[PDB]
This record gives C-alpha cells, structure tokens and sequence, in this order.
C-alpha cells in the first residue's frame, strides 16, 4: 500500500501529548506542532512512537488558529522528523492520510481524500477524531500538508498556515489577529425590502445591499465606537462592501490599534464612526 | 455573512 | 363533612360527556354546561350518575372562553339539576369543591379553596384534572360557582361568565369577541431608554411609556392596517395608554367591525391608522 | 385542629418499617399492618414513634392486594394501638388523614378527603407518598379506614378488606385469588360491526356484545384450555356476559381448581372449553 | 490522484440549487438533474462552479424516484456538461466519487466504492450528505453513474434510471407508477402454522406460503376493492405468488387503470376481487 | 371560611419583591421579611397589595437560613403589618395558610396543614411555589408562624427562627454559622464490620459505631487540620459520638474561630487534631 | 478496481447466518467462521450468495474471543471457499475490504485500511456494521485476514487467532481462558503519593508503582482468595509488576486450576495469598 | 373492559 | 403586557 | 416482504 | 448521617 | 491498566 510507505516516512515523528491529543516533531531540535486545544493552557508530556517519554513545554499558542508549538530536549537517539510539504498546491481529490498516536507506541492511521479547499481550511473524508487530533495529515508521498483538528467530514489546518506563525509561537506566543467585534450578515435589496415587508421583522433595513450588523459583541471596539445591532456599514474607507467575508480581510490588512472609519446608516440617519482594531482573544 | 470576531 | 352535603346536592347533576370530560345539568330541560375543549367540535353521549345514558347534541361553543352548552332530552325520571350560585361575591379563601364524573356512576370529588381571583378567572388548590374538567366547582353550600378547566393550582371559568353567554350558546353559537391581532407589551421610559442603551436590542423604542407592539399576528385587522412589530400605539381615540390589559378592553367595548383609529409612532415618524375589529376565531 | 386530635389518637401506633415504608400496630400483641410492597419478600426492623426499635418478622403477604402482616414482640411499655374503623360506610367527601412515620420519631401528616369510592379501592386528594405508604388513612375521628399505597390523587386499600385476610396473613400467608389469565375487553355490536368495517382491524369480531379476549397470558389456565386472542366468550355457565368486570367476579365465586366451561365463538365456529381456575401469583 | 482527473472532468458541471442541494447539467441546453426532494415543489436559483448564477425552473418531478429535471437558459460561456455513463455494468467494489456544490464555487468531493447493487439502487461507502445530494456519483473515469441521495452507507439513484424518465420530466412531469395500496409480507407455512400456534397472534393465517396483506392503505384501489388486513392473495392472474417483491412487478407491467383480479382467501372463505391500478402519489 | 378572616388579617401586609418572590411587612417602620434567595445579592422594588410601589433596600441576608430583611420608607397611608405568632407551640395537623403576592394587587392563597415538625423546619401540604415564596405561612388565626420557601410537600422557615436573627440582618448582615467542612455519616459496627466484609468497599472502617467522614470539603478547617475521607472521629472533647446530627450542634455551641480537638482513628492509627471553626459562607 | 477482484475471489464464500449476521466458509467440508455474538447460543440457517439455503449447526463458540464455528453439509454444487491469509504480517495502512452478506444473494462491500494493529485486534476505517459482522476482512489480494466484529473505526478479530482455536470449536467448544477476577490499574508513585495527598481519595496507596486492585469481581478466584479492593499486588512469583496488561499474560501462561501466589500489601500489612485460576465464562 | 389476571 | 388576540 | 405503495 | 457544612 | 476478567 502506498500509504504504508507514507506512514513509514512521517509516522515515527508523530507523538502523544498529554487533555490528550497528538502532535508531530518539526525538526531535530525538538520542535513539535499540535492543536492549541490539545494544550489546555498548561505547559505536558510527549511520548514518541518508540516509547521514549520526553518532557515538553508549550512555547506558544494561537487560540484562533487552534495550533501550538511544544518543545522537547533532544537526547540519545535522533528525534524523528516529519517532512513538511506545502498546502498551496493541494488538489481536491488528492489522497489524505491522517496519522495519530493515541497511546504512544503505534500510530493509528486513516485514509481519505481532500474533500474541499478553502488555503483557509482543509476538509477530508479521512476519519478524523480525538485519536489523531494535532497529528499530521499527509499526502500520498508522506509529507505533512495539514494538522488534523477534531471537533463524515473532518478538518485540518493547512501546513503553510502553521509555517507562518511557527517562529512566533516558538518565541513569544502572540499572533496578530485584529478585529472589531461585529457579527455581520450579507444583506440584499431583495432580502432587505423583502424584510421591510414582513410586519414582524425586528428592524427595517434601509434598502440597499450590504453588511447588516447582526450583533455587537460585548466589550469590543465596535461596542466602544457606538455601533448598534441593525446598523448597516456601507463603506469603510470609501470602499463599498456587501460581503461579510471581505470586511474580515481589510481589518486584518490594517494593523493592531488601527483606526478605521465606518460609513454606516442607522435606519434613516447617516452615521460615521471610527473603530480601533483590537486583538481577538 | 459570517461575522465572527 | 360539609362537603358531603355539597356533593349530595349538586353531585347527581354532574355527568360524563364522551375527547372525554365532565359536564353538569343546568335545568330539567336537559341543558348541560361543559368545557368547549371537552367537545372536539362534534355534536356526544351523556351519562348521568345513575347510569342513564342519554344522547346529547352540542348547541353552542365559545372557544375563547372554553365553554359549551350540550342538550339532552328529558325522559323518564327527572333530570337532576345543579343549583347555580354567583361568582361575583367570591372571597379568596372560601372552600372550593371540584366535582367530576369520570366514569358515569360515582362522582370524583376534590377539596380546596379559592386560591386567587381575577371575575376573570378562578384559581384553586383543589386538585383539578381531566377527571373533573367541565364539571362544576362548588362553594361550601353546594351551589356551582365555576367550571373546572384542566390544562398545584387549577383554574375555573366563573359561573357568572357562563350565565352571560348561556342563551347564545343555547341558540346560535357565536359570541362577540372583537379583536385586532397585536401581541403588545407594557413599555416604560426606564425600560425604553434602557433598551435604547443596549447595543443589541432589536429596535430603539421612542422613549415614552406605552404599549410596544411585540408581534403582528398573520391575517389580522392589525396586519391589514399596516401595523408593524416595534410600533408604539400612544393614543387610540385621544386616550393615552401604557397598559396592554387596558387596550384589550376598549376594543371589546367597541363593536364588531368597528373602526378604531390608532395614533402610533414608528421610531421617529408619527403614524395614525384605523384598524377594524374582527371576531377572534 | 380536629386532625391534631386524630393524629394524637392513632399516630403513636404508626411505625417505620425498614425497601422502606410505614406500617401501623393492630393490637398489643405486636401485629402490624403494612403494604406488601413495603416488604421486599424478606422477613425487617420496626421503629415506633417513641424511638423503640423492635425487630419484626413478616408473617404473611398478599401480593395482589398489596398488604402484609408484620409481627413484633411486646416488651416494656405497652405497644400503642391504632383503632380500626370500618370502610363500608365511607362517604365521598369525608375527611381523610394520611399518617406516615418516615424516620421513626415524628409522624408526617397530610390532609384531604375521600376523593372517590370503588369498597374496592379508596381515592383521596390527601398527599400520599413513599413517606406514608403502609401507614393508615384515618377519618375525622382518628380511626383507620384505609392503608395508604404509594405508586394529585392517592390510593388506599380499604380497612374492611385487610380485616378479612388478617388472620390468614397472620398465619399461613396464602389468600385465595382464583383466576384464568385472560385480558378481556367489553365489546359492543356498534363497536364490533364498526370494527368489522375498518379494513385494518386485526380480526373481525363476530358482531354481538361481549367480552373480547384481548390477550392470553403465558402459562395460564386460559392458555392451557386453548383460548386464543380474538375469541369471544359468550356464556360461562349459561350466563350471558358483556362485562369484563363481571367475569372477574364469577371466577372468584368459584373455588380454586374449579372447572368452568366457556361458551365462546372463534370468528364463525362455536367453541366450548373448560378452564380450571388457578391461583394468581 | 485518479479522482482529481474525474473531478476535473465532471466537477465544473455540478451546480448549487437553492431547501438546498446540488444538481448537475446534462447538456448545453441547460438541462439539469437533481433530487426531487431538493426541489420543495416550487420552480429555484442555480449557481455554477464558476460563480454564474442562472435562474432555473423545475420542468418535472418524480416523487417516488426522488429526482427532478431543472432548466436554465444558456447564455455567455458554454454551460459545462457532465458526461453520462451507464449503471447497467457497475461492479460491486468499483470506485465511487460523490461530488456536490454546497456553496456554488468549489466542489466538495468524497471517495468510496460501490457498496452494493440492487439497477434498483446503489449503495456506497462514499460519504453522502446534504452537501452533495442531487449531485452526481462518478466512476473512476469521471462519468456519472448515479445521483447522490441523502436521507456509514449512502444511496444513489442509478443513472440509467434517470435516463428513462428524462424526456418525460423534461416535458410533462408525470411518470407511470401503478399501484394498489397493500403493505404485504412474505408468509411461510412454517411461519403460518407457527403463527397459528401462538395464542396471541392477531389472526390465524390459512396455512400456505404467500403474501400476507399486513395493511390496507387509506383511499387506495385495495381499500376500494374490499381488501382487508390479514387477507392472503394466493394467485393474481393464475400465477401463484409468495413474494411481496414479485407482486410489485406485475402491477407495474399492467398499465394504469388496469383491472387485476385477485384470488385470495379470508381465513376460510375463498375470495376473488379485482383492484384497478391507480397512480402512486 | 376561617381562612378568609386570616387572609384579611395578614394578607394586606404581604408584598411583592422584584429574581421575583414575596415578602411581608414586620412593622410600620418598613421592615420586611423574605427569603434570601428572593434577593439575588442586590439591594429591589416592593409592591403592596394596594398597589403602592415603594423602593426597598436589602439590609441583611442569611444564606444558610435563606432569609433576608428588606427595608422600605413609610410614607402616606400606614404600612399594613402582619402579626407575628410563635412556632414553638406548633402542632402537627394544625391548619397552615400560605399567602403570596405574585403580582402586587391580590394575594394568592393556599390551604394545608402542618405536615411535619423538625423548630428546625416546617413541612406543609399547603401548595408552596414561586408564587408565595418569602410570603408568610399563617395559622388558623392569621398570625405568621413561618416563611414559605420554594425549592406535594412544601417547606417553611419557622418564625421564631427569623425573630432571632432579625435585628442582626436589620443591622450588619452576618449571622454566626460556625462549621468545619466535613460531610459525615452515622456508622454502625453492624454496618462497619459488615462493610469490612465486602471485598469492594473503599476503605475498611475500624469496627465501632461512629461518624464516618465521608468527604472533606475543599478549603475548610477540616482540610486544613489534615482530616481525610474515611477517618472516624470517635470523641471531640471526651464526648463519644456516633451521630452526624449531634456533632453539628457542639460546633455551633463553640464560638467562631474556636479550636476543637478531634480524637479520630485512621484505619489503625489513633489520631488527634484540632480544627478551628470557620464561618459557613 | 482491485477490490472487485478480491470480492470476486472470497465473496462467493461469504454467507448469511440467521440474531442475524454474516459468516464465511473455511473449506469444502462446510466449516464456516462467524462471530459468537451472531449465534445467540442456539444451533441456524445458512444462505450462500447463490441462494442455496443449507442448514447449519453451531459446533463451537468462544465468547471471550467472540467467534463461532458453524457446520453445513456439502451437497450438490461445490461449497465456495474463502482462502485464509495470515494476520501476522499485516502492515498499518494496508487495504482492508469488509465483505458481508446481509440478505443472502449479493455481498455488501466496504473499503478501508488497517487503521491500527494490536495480533491482538485489528482496527479499520472500512465501514463495519451489522451488515457484515462475522464476514471476512480481506487484503488487496482477497484472502481473509480478519473477522469483522460490529459493536468511524471498526474492529476485526485477526485470522491467525481463529486458526488457533478452529479445531477446538470444530470439536468440543471450550477454549482455555484462565483468569482470577481482578479489575486492576497501573499505579505510579507520582500517582500514588499524589493520591495520598488528596484528602478525598478512597484509600491511601502504599506509595510504590504497581497494579492497584480497583475491583474484585463477584464469585471469582480473587474473591475466594480474600483479595480486596485497594490491594496492591507487588510480585506474583518473585516477578515485580506495575503493568495491568502484563499480569493478564502470566495468568494465561499458567494452566487452568493453577495456583499462583500473590505478594501484595494491604495499606501497611504485607500479605501473600494464592489464587487458583478459573475459566472465564 | 379490564381483564387483569 | 399580555397582547393575546 | 416489503409492500410499499 | 447528614454532614452538610 | 485494564483488568478485565
Ligand atoms: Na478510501
Ligand atoms: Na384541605
Ligand atoms: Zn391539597
Ligand atoms: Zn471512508
């Protein structure tokens, strides 16, 4: 089986982290990737497939990406290393191999394909469970292209994503995740004026197509800037938006603590406020 | 739409 | 026991109606009171406490008051009759005796007191159940003061209430229940401007104290008059209201198909519409 | 309170039996009544209201009447005795006082009335629970008229009933409960031929009014006599029956191991079988 | 991956239909196949993988086969077309690729095999869900061999099946599904006389092997022809049957409104009735 | 009804406190009793039966007795006052009247008897609910003998109990409730050596009769004094105990911060520790 | 598909056994393997893929291995035979094909890989269900390497395992499964003295690393030898153990009815007992 | 009807 | 408030 | 058997 | 026993 | 640990 050769290649680097979960060694220095939710805030014991029980510390965590970097001290035999691939060239329908180490001696291995592609997130019909969460998702050649994340379709954090924030979580563990605190929705004129003809809709949307503020989250830059539920942000900057996905981007392209003006109308009144981007936590 | 935050 | 004398007095008039339920004979003509929900729209068999199984027809029904008038034909022995009392002089704490006839031969009897008084509705800590629903609620002297209604506190339709619509349900069964179709709520400035400072409230209430239209019911005079959720009816007629109970009254004091103008404001706009009262059904 | 005088009269005789439950002392010899289901087949420790912990044995049990006779040995102070009343003159609406001894020092006491009368069984709106099951149900004068049985309406085994089988359960504990093992139902022509016009009824009933054998219980005289589901016993003896209650009687009036012929028709065929009455167990 | 080449071949023709669900374009005219249950009776908006949002109408529906034919108007770029294969030569164990378009831009793809074969229905261990229902099931070469149907085993309507009723649902949407309305069961002498010795069986089966009418469905040709529950159709035509599957066939081979005589016995009586086949709806 | 005269006597003093709940005015100064659990820690609005909406502050709270003292400012008409009775002479079987004010205009009234007596706690078959919690429980004469407490048997805090801590909760709201933090159990030799013969009992009890420490509560004087689960306190002071109720007393008779030595054995070892009593919170 | 060739090779030997379940024929003599839990103790009817309904008897059963050997009599056409492979050389990631016969005419087939390896047990992401339980699990070449066992990961009894006890279950069906009846746990000093510092742990573990008897099962050699919960077996024989898996072995290496001394300490006391191994049943 | 037995 | 209707 | 219809 | 505390 | 038995 072609998967056997893949498991033989990256499998010995897949470790147990103990609540529980899996991880995998990134290089001989003792740098291990896993899920942040595998690490309940503390800083764990790492068991290799050969039985060696090192002692690991959690050098970083990104909660919103759900991935941690654990460290162990290389001693005796060389720490096995899983070869990193790249997730930027993944094809929908390519083989996917989910490897975990639930006990610390064997490798549990499931097989599937790339079920869908977000770059943003990976889906697979390979059985993903607590038994392999934090462990690697490999391609047919046995190089890691994702990090299994348990919650028949499973999810994996792309490997190019973890590469980006590796050094950071290796060092001081705080990744820039700018935000404002607004649960928005895509609104359509033909949804809006259609809303406006239902006698029991909460608020009349001011026609138009846009992002309808559905909720203002407590203690957020959007609450502090006086944004209300039912508001409609029409233009940020001068850029007309109707996408709730697109707005998430421009926030991030702006720094942390970056003032962004918001042209929005409150039913009838035209209203412009400036939120200042905070760090999601 | 998604929102999130 | 004083209740034994009461059960001996009205008990023989308490009949079984067969979904199931109880009823009681109002006079020797064969006029029987029960709950409308005892009668599933059809027009039933009546069993007296002595075993006599007459055959009854449903001559009327008021769904919103939940009470019916059944008719049976007097033959042979005289139909036993329960003496009607009056519910207009009931005291909170007076004895209450709930009599049912669940099988048609015995009388099941529970004892309690008048737990609270609405006139509008009677509460009692006398055990009220399917076994006595439609049956009479008696005072210490054994005259009916209510009609048990199953849904430790039970409810009874006052007897003065049934007296009112007796002849009607005896004849053509349609009782005037004017309405407009608006689920309203009492609003307070200190609830309103307090609402208006919650960033995630549906709509800003225009300050003031009043009746906040919480919902417009489908296919109602209020939907047809263009009333919306979130609206605030300030004055009907010229009469300022902040009570959701009080408005229910003036509607009823107006006839059926009676145009009532409604001064209300929609956020900022002042708005006057006239609903025309329909019959609740 | 009149109930206080009743509780003062019979209350000291009400004991704890330990699964758990209450009982009450019938005479100074140490004869105690309780529910059979209070006694899980074994033969328990009796605590009086004064704290005296005697040691009791179970001298009898009737499972189908659900009542036991326990025995304790009188020593020291005189065993308090609850005065027996008679349940044959009970009126629906007479006061009912349910006394239990859940701990063995106090008496828990609830108050209600005789909710309905079977002789056969007593109903009451007096709160009946595990706390007073096996304990006595008293009248306004404080003499026991029932035995509380937990399963807002409660049940009590009449006291005249327990009187009957007292000596038996005092001695050898087997009460004559003749039976045949047939779950029957009252059938009506207007239910029968009405059944016979539903295309999806199990079996066509042969018209008539009667007792439709709904089920034959496994290992019973009715199974052994070849009785089937769907059968219709028309006449026992020569006595036409359509009552499922009435048949239960004539069985009992016949002895144990008493051959009773059964005229019944199986769809079209006329069929006569003789069951021999066994003891319900 | 061989599946990537298959997804590249049929994937661009897989569209979103919006309750929700997937579909796939059959030719450049704008003919799209999906599940009937994707179309809640109405006549929807079609999004192609490239983002083009056409507007589709539902030209046909077969409820009992659960498949619809939607139409869109070709404009601009050529409508991508999924190549139809044939399901008549499918082997149990051949690769199966379930493609859906849950959002309208990507293709979600799962991989499995032909789990079992009915011709009549297709089973697969390829993950089938709301995300791909109505979408195509492909073979290793990327030609559609089924239509995913959501309800770890999934189902797919064979493609040769849809081919048959394509033109019909393309035009006037009524497919001939003759029936009579009888839930039957295969009966065996050794089940029958074995039934006939259980005292609590509903009805005695008249020995024999056959189709035991278990239920007569309301308002059906079988109710109208006087067929009852418990009946045993022995011969249709002169053809002895004991199969409940086989009878479903001969009905269909007969037209619509086709009189079929039914030799059946009702316990003891021999009975012959003629049902007239109606259209399942 | 005698209860009507009782409700007329204390009823006008029964107020609404607004989560919700009832209370009653103790004197014309504006001192109101209620349940501590009616007051969610904050310091509420009081509505009298006449409609007068005063504004009340919470001057005290005892969480473990579950009772608060609220204060309102007397103005205009005289504040109605409920006459206090004494619970030290209550008889099991005396009438009990539970009065609440769920809306602030009427009084809801239920009737029962004193179901059992702890002094320590009152039980009643009078329906006790959220509608009357904090409200008074009256005797037949209409003087308060308890304070209804919602959680068919209800509970009431005795009135002599509230009298004790009135002035305290009127002033600085901290009542002396000394404790040590040990969930104990009564152990018997015939339970102990009987335990010691079950192979799967947690720990062998060292024979004897006593208080078996079942649990040590976190952050308590008993944890701090090194007491463990499974321990057996044989003598406090020199006083042999086998009662888990009796020990609760001597703690309280000792002050707060009062060192109490504890002779206890840990399996085999004899062990004496001194806990220092803390305040239950 | 390579699986098609595998299903074509072993599939015709896969039979239905009728609660339900699958099995497969081991040689032309009529020897069939299945799960013991497919056979509810009785001794079933076997349907081959071709429709031939033989009649099978259950010649053996191992409950603890959950596998039976059924026998059918070869007649007419040659009984198809599934070729046995060996599970001793299985690789994690090798293809796994689960074949069942749920109806007796087709073969339902699912595909996966060897998810993990115990030798002791086989895991697979091939969908294993009631539809294929007892049926064979094949490799890519189509020789059986396991026996599916239903309870997305499934389990299979290795085929080398069944080979071992084949002749036995073919003949007299009792396999040697020696045992003592102790639910043990691995204990660590750093778990022990860590336990010993929790005030609410059941019993103090006597430091050390070992097997902590967690439970003594009723009516077992361990109960009979006086072993208690909380005990710590330090050395069997002279062999120090801290593994709960390892002890299970040495028992089995000893015969049936084989006395094994057990050095264990009960808190403080050193204790040596000899259990005699019984047969698990 | 009741039956019972 | 109640509403109803 | 199946029935259906 | 009760305990409590 | 496992135990079993
Ligand atoms: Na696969
Ligand atoms: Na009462
Ligand atoms: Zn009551
Ligand atoms: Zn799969």
């Amino acid at each position: 089986s072609f998967v056997a050769a893949a498991v033989s290649r990256s499998g010995p680097a897949v470790v147990r982290i103990d609540g529980q979960g899996s991880g995998f060694i990134i290089d001989n220095s003792g740098i291990i990737l896993t899920n942040a939710h595998v690490v309940d805030g503390a800083s764990v014991v790492v068991t290799l497939r050969d039985g060696r029980t090192f002692d690991g510390q959690v050098r970083g965590t990104d909660e919103v990406t759900d991935l941690a970097v654990v460290k162990i001290e290389p001693q005796g035999s060389a720490l096995p290393v899983a070869p990193l691939g790249t997730s930027s060239n993944l094809q929908v329908g390519d083989w996917a191999i989910a490897v975990g180490n639930p006990v610390g001696l064997d490798n549990t291995v499931t097989l599937g394909i790339i079920s869908t592609l977000g770059v943003e997130f990976i889906q697979t019909d390979a059985a993903i469970n607590p038994g392999n969460s934090g462990g690697p998702l490999l391609n047919a050649r046995g190089e890691v292209i994702g990090i299994n994340t348990a919650i028949g379709i499973g999810f994996a954090i792309p490997i190019d994503q973890a590469k980006a924030i590796q050094n950071t979580l290796a060092a001081g563990g705080t990744v820039p995740h700018p935000y404002i605190g607004v649960q928005m929705m895509n609104i359509t004129v033909d949804q809006a004026q259609q809303n406006n003809r239902n006698p029991n809709s909460p608020f009349i949307i001011p026609e138009v197509d846009g992002i309808l503020v559905m909720r203002v989250l407590p203690g957020t830059p959007a609450e502090r800037a006086g944004i209300r539920r039912g508001d409609v942000i029409v233009a940020v900057d001068g850029t007309p938006i109707s996408d709730g996905a697109r707005l998430q981007r421009i926030v991030e392209q702006a720094g942390l603590n970056k003032a962004l003006k918001l042209d929005l109308l409150r039913g009838d009144r035209r209203l412009s406020l400036t939120v200042q981007t905070a760090q999601l936590r | 739409x998604x929102x999130x935050w």
